[PDB]
């Protein structure tokens, strides 16, 4: 995340780290035994990290469990982008806690303007490599359809939506893939991709979580 | 020996931070960067041997 904060110790009890190795994506725990990144996140083997707040020192609030399964989208295309959504299902189920719990899924999508939250550990700078150990924060607006489609012509899927600023210097970046955006409470967005991260006029992308609210129940429900 | 050993590395447009390897014409060496998930070019590979393998050296 470039231009935002670092957020309240476990104010965000949603938020993941996926680790192989490094932390390397996020992710949303949406039940107590499923979480939701995105696709191009896929690994075949991951750790789940929850209750995280500084990635690299033991804080006494963290769950480690591995990934029994993790179920990429049937239509991902990795050369459009188009329905960039991953599932991984927890070995065991996690604890739910003050500092580890669910984010509700979205009943409609975001109507522009709406401020929204995203999150991660990504790299923190534009040009640069500054991971953080402390996952930050940012509040930025959903932008219209048209001005995410004009500011990525021809770019933008059904399946994808802008959040951020034109002007540059505030959006998601590099390690943030997989991770929320929440809005009203309800995760609308999977941090997805950008051309470059915070460059003026290219907002952040990322999947309309909306439009895979039946995908995710009934995939969760096949294997359970 | 391949011409788009010479290439830049790219991290591409997708926000993961995927380890994959380059070779640096300049350091004549295989290094790392940072690889954010999608739409590779060729001078990007998954170890320092397959880098090695195809772009040596020079
Ligand atoms: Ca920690």
């Amino acid at each position: 995340i470039v231009g935002g904060y670092t957020c309240e110790e476990n104010s965000l009890p949603y938020q993941v780290s996926l680790n192989s190795g490094s932390h390397f994506c996020g992710g949303s725990l949406i039940s107590e035994q499923w979480v939701v990144s995105a696709a191009h996140c896929y690994k075949t083997r991951i750790q789940v990290r929850l209750g995280e707040h500084n990635i690299k020192v033991l804080e006494g609030n963290e769950q480690f469990i591995n990934a029994a399964k993790i179920i990429r989208h049937p239509k991902y295309n990795r050369d459009t982008l188009d329905n960039d959504i991953m599932l991984i299902k927890l070995s065991s189920p996690a604890v739910i806690n003050a500092r580890v719990s669910t984010i509700s899924l979205p009943t409609a999508p975001p109507a522009a303007g709406t401020e929204c939250l995203i999150s991660g550990w990504g790299n923190t700078l534009s040009f640069g490599a500054d991971y953080p150990d402390e996952l930050k924060c940012l509040d930025a607006p959903v932008l219209t359809q048209a001005e995410c489609k004009a500011s990525y012509p021809g770019k933008i899927t059904n399946s994808m939506f802008c959040v951020g600023f034109l002007e540059g210097g505030k959006d998601s970046c590099q390690r943030d893939a997989g991770g929320p955006v929440v809005c009203n409470g309800q995760l609308q967005g999977v941090v997805s991709w950008g051309h470059g991260c915070a460059w003026k006029n290219r907002p952040g992308v990322y999947t309309k979580v909306y439009n895979y609210v039946d995908w995710i129940k009934d995939t969760i429900a096949a294997n359970s | 020996r391949p011409d788009f050993c010479l290439e830049p590395p790219y991290t591409g447009p997708c926000r993961a931070d995927i380890i994959r390897y380059f070779y640096n014409a300049k350091a004549g060496l295989c290094q790392t960067f940072v690889y954010g998930g999608c739409r590779a070019k060729r001078n990007n590979f998954k170890s320092a041997e397959d880098c090695m393998r195809t772009c040596g050296g020079a």
